[PDB]
RNA sequence: UCUGGUGACUAUAGCAAGGAGGUCACACCUGUUCCCAUGCCGAACACAGAAGUUAAGGUCUUUAGCGACGAUGGUAGCCAACUUACGUUCCGCUAGAGUAGAACGUUGCCAGGC
RNA sequence: GACUGGGGCGGUCGCCUCCUAAAAGGUAACGGAGGCGCUCAAAGGUUCCCUCAGAAUGGUUGGAAAUCAUUCAUAGAGUGUAAAGGCAUAAGGGAGCUUGACUGCGAGACCUACAAGUCGAGCAGGGUCGAAAGACGGACUUAGUGAUCCGGUGGUUCCGCA
RNA sequence: AGGGUAGCGGAGAAAUUCCAAUCGAACCUGGAGAUAGCUGGUUCUCUCCGAAAUAGCUUUAGGGCUAGCCUCAAGUGAUGAUUAUUGGAGGUAGAGCACUGUUUGGACGAGGGGCCCCUCGGGUACCGAAUUCAGACAAACUCCGAAUGCCAAUUAAUU
């Protein structure tokens, strides 16, 4: 009946709000984040710096562009605003 | 402690800056 | 009731599957085989009973297979309870059958005795059935 | 476009097998006095040499046996709409995977020898 | 004391990772699986160097378990720690030297009701490694935690009831 | 009959019983219009606009606060919305076995266990893994991977 007697598993509010935070064809400012992740689900290219949680940003203004490298693993690479 | 003679201790259970002579020192 | 066919769990609780549709899964081993056609899924107990039948009525040995195995449990919890609390204990195992699987297959016999044993099976399962000959797949490469 | 060094390209480059050549490339290679170095060891790294050789590494030729690529067609599924409560059906977008066909024994840039 | 498939007994009350979660995020349940309330003076930083588990066979220690020995071995190992993500130029394993586990800051972005949290190129000071470019503001990533008031210890360009 | 004990009390052969028809602590006045996160009630017409029933925290869940969602007056000034076109992040449906783990029947040889022969070996049903043929299964497996949606466009039409 009621109560008897169990777990209570369930630790259900556990959130961090990852993902992507910009898109291709998007002007962007220095210091701005593009894409949170972990490990290297995306690598950086040019005009980029990474951080102590595998975040990504742009050291300099420009225009975001993702790319392919080796049939598995991508990379992101700002290129110069004209 | 320090040999700038002022308590700075990031410890719990050494040749480095201390901001009184711009040097780096023991502490300790 | 009885659950002879069993395995290492890997986990004892699982969200169910409930069937929608498919075809396919032709015969590959024997000659004659049973095709499930319609609305249900299965427990092991049933399959065992069907095997008892299909082994008796065929003397002369006569070969049988079961192309499927229940990889899935079937949970059902204490008697006369209020709902709510944690998912219940194990009672059963399951082998889902969309319309198009081929449960039972045989060879070594003629066309008749097969067909009888298969009648005597399909009365002992939920699903409507159909009798089939191995003449063709829908692909041979 | 012969060789070599360095770059770019989704392994169509690869992997397995076999054939051929070297004192101009490179390599094996002789040796450890010095540079230096091996947790034992000049095997490795490194320095000094060029005695012998194409065997190996590496280069070129050919192979489609392995792996990667791979359409077109039609199928499952599904966005929208009509019926319907039917483990739904009919109609209009879209369009997989698996698979056959076929493709594949790389392609180009810069320098320097030639 | 609240939840509470009436209430009670039972169980839980915060945080980290997954799945349910519907190809961005977010998204509950007395739904399903696991943990944390630390550890390190090197397991940190930096310059160099190297590549494993497994398998085959011969050999003392013979579960072929111990080190050897080559060959095959596309990462099946290992990654301080729980799981997902990640890594082979290594983020793993060893050697040298050190101790950036620094000071003052911080444009600009995420997140979110708020309070809090997260990341941060770049400037200057003054230094470690390295030949030099260059790298370093803790640990591959995330959890390892506690408002304010009050009390205490040290310091000081502060005030101090004529 | 005449008298006493008076409520933070008295009396009680004790039942929480009696104390001016009332007693889990009488009665009247005053504090006092006590308090109420609760129920109930709220008075004359028209016109314009127009929701929500969620997130978080809450000795909180039928209350509250902030954000959402509305209205009004200023301000901004085409920034918003739908569609088309291009690009793009993720990994569901589906499919599949290349890792994880499950599984059936073969092939099986690497080799064993006894019962038995030998007595150094033969080992004659079951098997591990060895290697493989074919066929299957999955929210917490993925070599793969749709439709939809989501993010932006010194882009275009409508509004
Ligand atoms: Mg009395
Ligand atoms: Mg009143
Ligand atoms: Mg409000
Ligand atoms: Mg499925
Ligand atoms: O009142
Ligand atoms: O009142
Ligand atoms: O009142």
């Amino acid at each position: 009946k009621k109560g008897v007697s169990s777990t209570k598993n369930g630790r259900d509010s556990e959130s961090k709000r990852l993902g992507a935070k910009r898109a291709d064809g998007q002007f962007v400012t220095g210091g701005s984040i593009l894409y949170r992740q972990r490990g290297t689900k995306i690598y950086p290219g040019e005009n980029v710096g990474r951080g102590g949680d595998d975040t990504l940003f742009a050291k300099i203004d420009g225009v975001v562009k993702f790319e392919r490298k080796g049939r598995d693993k991508k990379q992101v690479s700002v290129y110069a605003v004209a | 402690a320090c040999t700038e003679c002022g308590d700075r201790n990031y410890i719990t259970t050494m040749k480095k800056f201390c901001s009184r002579e711009n040097k780096q020192t023991l502490h300790r | 009731m009885l659950l002879p066919k069993r395995v290492k769990y890997r986990r004892q609780h699982r969200p169910k599957t409930t069937g929608r549709s498919k075809g396919g899964n032709y015969v590959t081993f024997g000659e004659f085989g049973l095709q499930a056609t319609t609305t249900s899924w299965i427990t092991s107990r049933q399959i065992e009973s069907a095997r008892i039948a299909m082994t008796r009525y065929m003397k002369r040995g006569g070969k049988v297979w079961i192309k499927i195995f229940p990889h899935t449990p079937y949970t059902k919890k204490p008697l006369e309870v209020r709902m709510g609390a944690g998912k219940g204990a194990v009672e059963g195992w399951i082998a889902v059958v969309k319309p198009g699987r081929i449960l039972f297959e045989v060879a070594g016999v003629s066309e008749e005795v097969a067909r009888e044993a298969l009648r005597l099976a399909s009365h002992k399962l939920p699903v409507k059935t159909k009798f089939v000959k191995r003449e063709e797949l829908g692909g041979e490469t």
